[PDB]
Protein backbone atom coordinates (compact mmCIF):
# COMPACT_ATOMS: atom_id res chain seq x y z
CA UNK A 1 0.00 0.00 0.00
CA UNK A 2 2.82 2.30 -0.16
CA UNK A 3 2.47 4.69 -2.82
CA UNK A 4 4.85 7.72 -4.74
CA UNK A 5 4.01 10.12 -6.51
CA UNK A 6 5.60 12.97 -8.46
CA UNK A 7 4.46 16.78 -7.98
CA UNK A 8 5.35 20.21 -9.07
CA UNK A 9 5.62 22.54 -12.28
CA UNK A 10 5.15 20.97 -15.54
CA UNK A 11 7.24 23.47 -17.65
CA UNK A 12 10.84 25.29 -16.30
CA UNK A 13 12.47 28.17 -18.45
CA UNK A 14 16.28 27.08 -19.52
CA UNK A 15 19.06 28.38 -17.17
CA UNK A 16 16.12 28.01 -14.31
CA UNK A 17 16.10 25.13 -11.72
CA UNK A 18 13.90 22.77 -12.27
CA UNK A 19 12.00 21.36 -8.81
CA UNK A 20 10.07 18.64 -8.03
CA UNK A 21 8.51 16.55 -4.92
CA UNK A 22 7.83 12.96 -4.60
CA UNK A 23 4.72 12.29 -1.88
CA UNK A 24 5.40 8.69 -0.30
CA UNK A 25 1.67 7.73 0.90
CA UNK A 26 0.57 4.51 2.70
CA UNK A 27 4.37 4.17 4.14
CA UNK A 28 6.35 6.96 5.01
CA UNK A 29 10.33 7.87 4.36
CA UNK A 30 12.07 4.86 5.63
CA UNK A 31 14.98 2.58 5.32
CA UNK A 32 15.40 2.23 1.36
CA UNK A 33 17.16 4.65 -1.55
CA UNK A 34 14.56 7.46 -2.74
CA UNK A 35 15.37 7.59 -6.02
CA UNK A 36 14.86 10.23 -8.72
CA UNK A 37 14.44 8.65 -12.57
CA UNK A 38 13.81 9.86 -15.62
CA UNK A 39 13.26 9.23 -19.42
CA UNK A 40 13.72 11.98 -21.92
CA UNK A 41 12.11 11.19 -25.27
CA UNK A 42 13.73 8.99 -27.38
CA UNK A 43 16.65 8.29 -24.72
CA UNK A 44 16.48 5.42 -22.08
CA UNK A 45 15.74 5.47 -18.50
CA UNK A 46 18.19 7.46 -16.35
CA UNK A 47 19.38 7.70 -12.95
CA UNK A 48 19.20 10.75 -11.17
CA UNK A 49 20.38 10.47 -7.57
CA UNK A 50 19.20 9.14 -4.42
CA UNK A 51 19.12 9.51 -0.97
CA UNK A 52 19.13 6.95 1.99
CA UNK A 53 16.14 7.34 4.64
CA UNK A 54 15.72 10.35 6.37
CA UNK A 55 18.31 12.55 5.80
CA UNK A 56 20.97 9.70 4.92
CA UNK A 57 23.81 8.94 2.66
CA UNK A 58 23.02 10.56 -1.40
CA UNK A 59 24.65 9.57 -4.29
CA UNK A 60 23.83 11.53 -7.64
CA UNK A 61 24.77 10.23 -11.27
CA UNK A 62 27.54 12.37 -12.64
CA UNK A 63 25.99 12.04 -15.84
CA UNK A 64 23.83 15.38 -15.09
CA UNK A 65 26.95 17.04 -14.16
CA UNK A 66 26.76 18.04 -10.40
CA UNK A 67 23.40 19.96 -10.78
CA UNK A 68 21.11 17.46 -8.61
CA UNK A 69 20.32 18.22 -4.74
CA UNK A 70 18.39 15.55 -3.48
CA UNK A 71 16.66 16.10 0.07
CA UNK A 72 14.31 14.62 2.55
CA UNK A 73 11.90 17.47 3.62
CA UNK A 74 8.77 15.64 5.76
CA UNK A 75 8.24 12.73 6.74
CA UNK A 76 6.54 12.02 3.90
CA UNK A 77 7.75 13.81 0.94
CA UNK A 78 11.67 13.98 -0.53
CA UNK A 79 12.83 16.74 -3.57
CA UNK A 80 14.56 16.83 -6.38
CA UNK A 81 16.59 20.31 -7.30
CA UNK A 82 18.02 20.06 -10.77
CA UNK A 83 19.95 23.61 -11.47
CA UNK A 84 20.73 25.04 -14.70
CA UNK A 85 18.17 23.13 -17.06
CA UNK A 86 18.72 22.86 -21.12
CA UNK A 87 16.05 21.42 -23.79
CA UNK A 88 17.95 18.16 -22.75
CA UNK A 89 16.49 18.12 -19.57
CA UNK A 90 12.60 17.70 -21.33
CA UNK A 91 11.74 14.54 -19.54
CA UNK A 92 9.69 12.37 -17.91
CA UNK A 93 10.71 12.50 -14.65
CA UNK A 94 9.74 9.51 -11.63
CA UNK A 95 10.28 9.04 -8.60
CA UNK A 96 10.86 5.25 -6.79
CA UNK A 97 12.04 3.25 -3.88
CA UNK A 98 15.29 0.67 -4.17
CA UNK A 99 14.36 -2.36 -2.57
CA UNK A 100 17.38 -3.12 -0.20
CA UNK A 101 16.06 -6.01 1.47
CA UNK A 102 16.41 -10.10 0.46
CA UNK A 103 12.63 -11.06 1.95
CA UNK A 104 11.00 -9.30 -0.36
CA UNK A 105 10.23 -9.37 -4.14
CA UNK A 106 12.12 -6.74 -5.62
CA UNK A 107 15.66 -7.03 -4.30
CA UNK A 108 17.97 -4.76 -5.88
CA UNK A 109 15.28 -3.16 -8.24
CA UNK A 110 13.08 -0.12 -8.56
CA UNK A 111 10.25 -2.28 -6.94
CA UNK A 112 8.15 0.96 -6.40
CA UNK A 113 7.51 4.00 -9.18
CA UNK A 114 4.98 7.18 -9.34
CA UNK A 115 3.19 7.53 -12.44
CA UNK A 116 5.59 10.18 -13.49
CA UNK A 117 5.59 13.76 -14.75
CA UNK A 118 6.22 15.36 -17.58
CA UNK A 119 8.66 18.35 -17.43
CA UNK A 120 9.65 20.40 -20.12
CA UNK A 121 12.28 22.81 -20.37
CA UNK A 122 10.35 25.93 -23.21
CA UNK A 123 10.38 29.45 -22.92
CA UNK A 124 7.38 29.60 -24.97
CA UNK A 125 4.21 30.67 -23.47
CA UNK A 126 0.37 29.07 -23.37
CA UNK A 127 -1.23 30.30 -26.63
CA UNK A 128 -4.46 28.16 -28.34
CA UNK A 129 -3.96 26.53 -32.32
CA UNK A 130 -5.56 27.81 -35.21
CA UNK A 131 -6.78 25.04 -37.40
CA UNK A 132 -6.70 24.59 -41.02
CA UNK A 133 -8.50 22.23 -43.30
CA UNK A 134 -6.74 19.17 -45.08
CA UNK A 135 -8.10 18.92 -48.86
CA UNK A 136 -5.98 17.03 -51.62
CA UNK A 137 -6.52 18.18 -55.22
CA UNK A 138 -9.89 16.27 -56.58
CA UNK A 139 -9.17 4.82 -56.59
CA UNK A 140 -11.99 4.83 -53.91
CA UNK A 141 -10.66 6.20 -51.12
CA UNK A 142 -10.59 9.85 -50.03
CA UNK A 143 -8.26 11.44 -47.83
CA UNK A 144 -9.52 14.78 -45.78
CA UNK A 145 -7.37 16.75 -42.21
CA UNK A 146 -7.46 19.28 -39.79
CA UNK A 147 -3.94 20.98 -39.40
CA UNK A 148 -3.89 22.61 -35.77
CA UNK A 149 -0.89 25.02 -35.97
CA UNK A 150 0.82 27.17 -33.67
CA UNK A 151 -0.14 26.20 -29.82
CA UNK A 152 1.55 25.35 -26.70
CA UNK A 153 1.93 23.62 -24.31
CA UNK A 154 1.04 19.83 -25.44
CA UNK A 155 -1.46 18.41 -25.77
CA UNK A 156 -4.17 18.98 -28.55
CA UNK A 157 -6.87 16.14 -28.97
CA UNK A 158 -8.77 16.06 -32.08
CA UNK A 159 -12.61 13.57 -32.62
CA UNK A 160 -13.71 13.81 -35.66
CA UNK A 161 -17.75 14.27 -36.29
CA UNK A 162 -18.19 14.77 -32.39
CA UNK A 163 -17.22 10.79 -31.80
CA UNK A 164 -19.13 9.19 -34.60
CA UNK A 165 -16.29 8.63 -36.78
CA UNK A 166 -13.32 6.65 -35.48
CA UNK A 167 -12.78 4.14 -38.55
CA UNK A 168 -9.88 5.76 -40.55
CA UNK A 169 -8.46 8.15 -38.40
CA UNK A 170 -5.00 9.13 -37.90
CA UNK A 171 -3.98 12.03 -35.29
CA UNK A 172 -0.25 12.25 -35.18
CA UNK A 173 2.05 12.88 -32.49
CA UNK A 174 2.82 16.74 -32.73
CA UNK A 175 6.40 17.94 -33.71
CA UNK A 176 7.83 21.15 -32.44
CA UNK A 177 8.51 24.30 -34.16
CA UNK A 178 11.47 26.42 -34.11
CA UNK A 179 9.34 28.92 -32.70
CA UNK A 180 8.87 27.37 -29.69
CA UNK A 181 4.81 26.18 -30.81
CA UNK A 182 3.42 22.86 -31.51
CA UNK A 183 1.79 21.54 -34.85
CA UNK A 184 -0.28 18.73 -35.46
CA UNK A 185 -2.04 16.94 -38.34
CA UNK A 186 -5.34 14.91 -38.03
CA UNK A 187 -6.61 12.63 -40.87
CA UNK A 188 -9.34 10.48 -41.92
CA UNK A 189 -9.96 8.15 -45.05
CA UNK A 190 -13.37 7.46 -45.87
CA UNK A 191 -14.94 6.42 -49.18
CA UNK A 192 -14.74 8.91 -51.58
CA UNK A 193 -18.75 7.80 -52.39
CA UNK A 194 -19.12 9.05 -49.10
CA UNK A 195 -17.55 12.82 -50.30
CA UNK A 196 -21.46 14.06 -51.06
CA UNK A 197 -23.29 11.65 -48.59
CA UNK A 198 -21.58 13.05 -45.51
CA UNK A 199 -20.29 16.51 -43.71
CA UNK A 200 -16.97 15.82 -42.00
CA UNK A 201 -15.74 18.31 -38.68
CA UNK A 202 -12.52 17.65 -36.72
CA UNK A 203 -13.46 19.07 -32.80
CA UNK A 204 -10.10 20.45 -31.47
CA UNK A 205 -9.83 20.58 -27.66
CA UNK A 206 -6.45 22.67 -26.30
CA UNK A 207 -7.22 22.19 -22.62
CA UNK A 208 -4.28 24.24 -21.47
CA UNK A 209 -5.92 27.44 -23.51
CA UNK A 210 -9.74 26.01 -23.43
CA UNK A 211 -9.70 26.62 -26.73
CA UNK A 212 -12.15 24.51 -28.68
CA UNK A 213 -12.70 24.55 -32.37
CA UNK A 214 -14.94 22.50 -34.61
CA UNK A 215 -13.75 23.18 -37.92
CA UNK A 216 -15.97 21.66 -41.41
CA UNK A 217 -13.28 20.09 -44.02
CA UNK A 218 -14.84 19.96 -47.63
CA UNK A 219 -13.54 18.55 -50.10
CA UNK A 220 -12.34 20.11 -53.73
CA UNK A 221 -14.35 19.87 -56.79
CA UNK A 222 -13.26 20.24 -60.58
CA UNK A 223 -16.85 21.22 -61.29
CA UNK B 1 29.19 3.63 -15.80
CA UNK B 2 28.17 -0.01 -17.52
CA UNK B 3 26.75 0.17 -20.42
CA UNK B 4 23.87 -2.12 -20.96
CA UNK B 5 22.69 -3.04 -25.29
CA UNK B 6 19.91 -4.74 -25.91
CA UNK B 7 18.86 -6.39 -29.03
CA UNK B 8 16.80 -5.86 -31.00
CA UNK B 9 15.16 -2.02 -30.64
CA UNK B 10 12.08 -3.78 -31.79
CA UNK B 11 11.02 -6.65 -33.14
CA UNK B 12 7.43 -7.61 -34.65
CA UNK B 13 5.36 -10.70 -33.41
CA UNK B 14 2.01 -12.25 -33.12
CA UNK B 15 -0.40 -13.06 -31.01
CA UNK B 16 0.62 -16.80 -28.95
CA UNK B 17 4.24 -16.61 -30.40
CA UNK B 18 7.38 -16.96 -28.35
CA UNK B 19 9.85 -13.99 -28.00
CA UNK B 20 13.00 -13.12 -27.22
CA UNK B 21 14.74 -10.11 -25.83
CA UNK B 22 18.67 -9.69 -25.16
CA UNK B 23 20.39 -7.85 -23.03
CA UNK B 24 24.24 -7.13 -22.72
CA UNK B 25 26.11 -5.60 -20.01
CA UNK B 26 30.04 -4.16 -21.16
CA UNK B 27 30.55 -5.44 -17.53
CA UNK B 28 29.72 -8.51 -15.58
CA UNK B 29 27.18 -8.19 -12.94
CA UNK B 30 26.01 -11.74 -11.75
CA UNK B 31 22.50 -12.42 -11.22
CA UNK B 32 21.95 -8.24 -10.26
CA UNK B 33 19.91 -7.41 -13.91
CA UNK B 34 16.24 -6.32 -13.85
CA UNK B 35 13.99 -6.16 -16.58
CA UNK B 36 10.24 -3.58 -16.76
CA UNK B 37 8.04 -2.97 -19.12
CA UNK B 38 6.43 0.16 -20.51
CA UNK B 39 3.44 1.25 -22.78
CA UNK B 40 2.71 4.81 -24.44
CA UNK B 41 1.52 6.61 -21.35
CA UNK B 42 2.71 4.53 -19.20
CA UNK B 43 5.53 4.09 -16.59
CA UNK B 44 8.00 1.22 -15.66
CA UNK B 45 6.82 -1.53 -14.18
CA UNK B 46 9.36 -4.06 -12.55
CA UNK B 47 8.63 -7.38 -14.26
CA UNK B 48 11.77 -9.37 -13.16
CA UNK B 49 14.65 -8.88 -10.78
CA UNK B 50 17.86 -11.16 -9.58
CA UNK B 51 17.75 -12.17 -13.69
CA UNK B 52 15.11 -14.79 -12.91
CA UNK B 53 12.78 -14.12 -10.30
CA UNK B 54 9.51 -12.83 -11.56
CA UNK B 55 7.95 -9.78 -9.82
CA UNK B 56 4.58 -10.27 -7.67
CA UNK B 57 1.71 -10.74 -9.59
CA UNK B 58 3.81 -11.19 -12.91
CA UNK B 59 2.30 -13.86 -15.29
CA UNK B 60 4.58 -17.15 -15.55
CA UNK B 61 4.56 -16.81 -19.14
CA UNK B 62 7.52 -14.47 -18.88
CA UNK B 63 10.79 -15.84 -18.02
CA UNK B 64 13.97 -13.88 -17.49
CA UNK B 65 17.35 -15.79 -17.42
CA UNK B 66 21.34 -15.36 -17.47
CA UNK B 67 23.99 -14.37 -15.95
CA UNK B 68 27.24 -12.29 -16.04
CA UNK B 69 27.31 -9.91 -19.22
CA UNK B 70 24.42 -12.19 -21.17
CA UNK B 71 20.64 -11.84 -20.34
CA UNK B 72 17.78 -12.74 -22.14
CA UNK B 73 13.74 -12.08 -21.42
CA UNK B 74 11.24 -14.86 -23.06
CA UNK B 75 7.66 -13.81 -23.25
CA UNK B 76 5.95 -17.13 -23.95
CA UNK B 77 2.27 -16.80 -25.36
CA UNK B 78 2.32 -13.02 -26.44
CA UNK B 79 -0.80 -11.72 -25.29
CA UNK B 80 -2.32 -8.42 -26.59
CA UNK B 81 -1.25 -6.62 -23.57
CA UNK B 82 2.34 -7.94 -24.21
CA UNK B 83 2.74 -5.48 -27.46
CA UNK B 84 5.27 -2.83 -25.27
CA UNK B 85 8.56 -1.62 -24.72
CA UNK B 86 11.07 -3.82 -22.40
CA UNK B 87 13.94 -2.11 -20.74
CA UNK B 88 16.43 -4.03 -18.81
CA UNK B 89 18.81 -2.89 -16.04
CA UNK B 90 21.60 -3.77 -14.18
CA UNK B 91 21.87 -3.17 -9.87
CA UNK B 92 25.21 -3.96 -9.32
CA UNK B 93 26.87 -0.89 -9.16
CA UNK B 94 25.03 2.72 -9.30
CA UNK B 95 23.97 4.22 -11.56
CA UNK B 96 22.04 1.45 -12.09
CA UNK B 97 21.98 1.67 -15.79
CA UNK B 98 19.45 0.83 -18.01
CA UNK B 99 19.09 -0.61 -21.84
CA UNK B 100 18.00 1.07 -24.64
CA UNK B 101 14.77 -0.63 -25.04
CA UNK B 102 13.06 -3.27 -27.40
CA UNK B 103 9.88 -2.54 -28.29
CA UNK B 104 7.54 -5.36 -29.33
CA UNK B 105 4.90 -4.53 -32.36
CA UNK B 106 2.93 -6.40 -34.13
CA UNK B 107 3.76 -8.76 -37.22
CA UNK B 108 1.90 -7.37 -40.00
CA UNK B 109 2.30 -8.22 -44.14
CA UNK B 110 4.26 -5.44 -46.04
CA UNK B 111 1.96 -2.90 -47.05
CA UNK B 112 3.27 -0.23 -49.31
CA UNK B 113 1.48 3.47 -48.43
CA UNK B 114 -1.22 5.39 -50.03
CA UNK B 115 -0.10 8.69 -50.54
CA UNK B 116 -1.77 11.73 -50.37
CA UNK B 117 -0.79 15.57 -50.95
CA UNK B 118 -2.47 18.63 -49.59
CA UNK B 119 -1.82 22.03 -50.40
CA UNK B 120 -1.73 25.11 -47.90
CA UNK B 121 -5.59 26.50 -47.15
CA UNK B 122 -7.12 29.49 -48.64
CA UNK B 123 -8.15 30.25 -45.07
CA UNK B 124 -4.11 29.63 -43.86
CA UNK B 125 -2.59 31.74 -46.32
CA UNK B 126 -4.75 35.01 -45.15
CA UNK B 127 -1.89 34.77 -42.83
CA UNK B 128 1.61 35.02 -43.84
CA UNK B 129 2.22 31.09 -43.71
CA UNK B 130 1.95 28.23 -46.08
CA UNK B 131 2.05 24.30 -44.91
CA UNK B 132 2.14 22.10 -47.06
CA UNK B 133 1.05 18.17 -45.91
CA UNK B 134 2.27 14.52 -47.22
CA UNK B 135 0.46 11.69 -45.78
CA UNK B 136 1.70 8.26 -46.15
CA UNK B 137 -1.25 6.33 -44.98
CA UNK B 138 -1.60 2.45 -43.82
CA UNK B 139 2.19 1.16 -44.49
CA UNK B 140 4.06 -1.77 -43.14
CA UNK B 141 7.18 -2.31 -41.96
CA UNK B 142 7.46 1.63 -40.60
CA UNK B 143 10.70 2.46 -42.29
CA UNK B 144 9.96 5.34 -44.62
CA UNK B 145 11.26 8.40 -46.63
CA UNK B 146 9.82 11.40 -47.62
CA UNK B 147 11.59 13.96 -50.07
CA UNK B 148 10.14 17.21 -50.81
CA UNK B 149 10.41 19.24 -54.27
CA UNK B 150 9.32 22.73 -55.22
CA UNK B 151 9.86 24.11 -58.85
CA UNK B 152 12.33 21.16 -58.34
CA UNK B 153 14.05 23.05 -56.01
CA UNK B 154 15.11 19.99 -53.12
CA UNK B 155 14.24 21.16 -49.58
CA UNK B 156 16.24 20.44 -46.70
CA UNK B 157 16.00 21.80 -43.35
CA UNK B 158 12.17 22.91 -43.63
CA UNK B 159 10.05 19.76 -43.10
CA UNK B 160 9.22 17.93 -40.12
CA UNK B 161 7.38 14.97 -39.86
CA UNK B 162 5.67 11.99 -37.11
CA UNK B 163 4.25 8.72 -37.17
CA UNK B 164 1.63 6.93 -35.49
CA UNK B 165 1.15 4.03 -33.53
CA UNK B 166 0.67 1.10 -35.36
CA UNK B 167 -2.86 0.66 -35.80
CA UNK B 168 -4.73 -2.35 -33.60
CA UNK B 169 -6.30 -4.04 -36.18
CA UNK B 170 -4.11 -3.63 -39.69
CA UNK B 171 -0.69 -3.68 -38.00
CA UNK B 172 0.07 -0.59 -40.17
CA UNK B 173 1.39 2.65 -39.80
CA UNK B 174 1.03 6.10 -41.26
CA UNK B 175 2.91 9.51 -41.46
CA UNK B 176 2.12 12.95 -42.46
CA UNK B 177 5.38 15.22 -43.08
CA UNK B 178 4.33 19.37 -43.25
CA UNK B 179 6.76 21.53 -45.32
CA UNK B 180 6.73 25.20 -44.07
CA UNK B 181 7.26 28.01 -46.15
CA UNK B 182 6.20 31.24 -46.09
CA UNK B 183 3.22 32.85 -48.18
CA UNK B 184 5.41 34.83 -50.53
CA UNK B 185 7.21 31.63 -51.22
CA UNK B 186 4.77 29.56 -51.95
CA UNK B 187 2.81 32.03 -54.53
CA UNK B 188 5.90 32.74 -56.15
CA UNK B 189 6.56 28.55 -57.71
CA UNK B 190 4.11 26.13 -59.02
CA UNK B 191 5.15 22.82 -58.82
CA UNK B 192 4.92 20.82 -55.21
CA UNK B 193 6.05 17.26 -55.29
CA UNK B 194 6.01 14.63 -52.46
CA UNK B 195 8.47 11.69 -53.11
CA UNK B 196 7.87 8.55 -50.86
CA UNK B 197 10.17 5.62 -50.64
CA UNK B 198 9.14 2.38 -49.38
CA UNK B 199 9.96 -1.22 -48.95
CA UNK B 200 6.58 -2.04 -50.52
CA UNK B 201 7.60 -0.04 -53.50
CA UNK B 202 9.57 -1.47 -56.43
CA UNK B 203 10.50 2.22 -56.83
CA UNK B 204 9.63 5.72 -55.85
CA UNK B 205 6.08 7.24 -55.82
CA UNK B 206 5.45 10.71 -56.08
CA UNK B 207 2.09 12.44 -55.60
CA UNK B 208 2.39 15.97 -56.59
CA UNK B 209 -0.07 19.15 -57.56
CA UNK B 210 0.02 22.35 -59.33
CA UNK B 211 -0.59 25.69 -57.08
CA UNK B 212 -4.30 26.70 -57.52
CA UNK B 213 -5.24 23.13 -59.41
CA UNK B 214 -9.20 22.29 -58.27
Amino acid sequence: QVQLQESGPGLVKPSETLSLTCTVSGGSIDDYFWNWVRQPPGKPLECIGYIFGRGGGTKYNPSLDNRVTISTDTPNQFSLKLRSVTVADTAIYYCARWNLYDDDFGYNSFAVWGRGVLVTVSSASTKGPSVFPLAPSSGGTAALGCLVKDYFPEPVTVSWNSGALTSGVHTFPAVLQSSGLYSLSSVVTVPSSSLGTQTYICNVNHKPSNTKVDKKVEPKSCD
Amino acid sequence: DIQMTQSPSSLSASVGDTVTITCQARHAVGKNLNWYQQKPGRGPQLLIYMASSRHSGVPSRFRGSGSGREFTLTINNLQPEDFATYSCQQGYTYPWTFGQGTKVEMKGAVAAPSVFIFPPSDEQLKSGTASVVCLLNNFYPREAKVQWKVDNALQSGNSQESVTEQDSKDSTYSLSSTLTLSKADYEKHKVYACEVTHQGLRSPVTKSFNRGEC
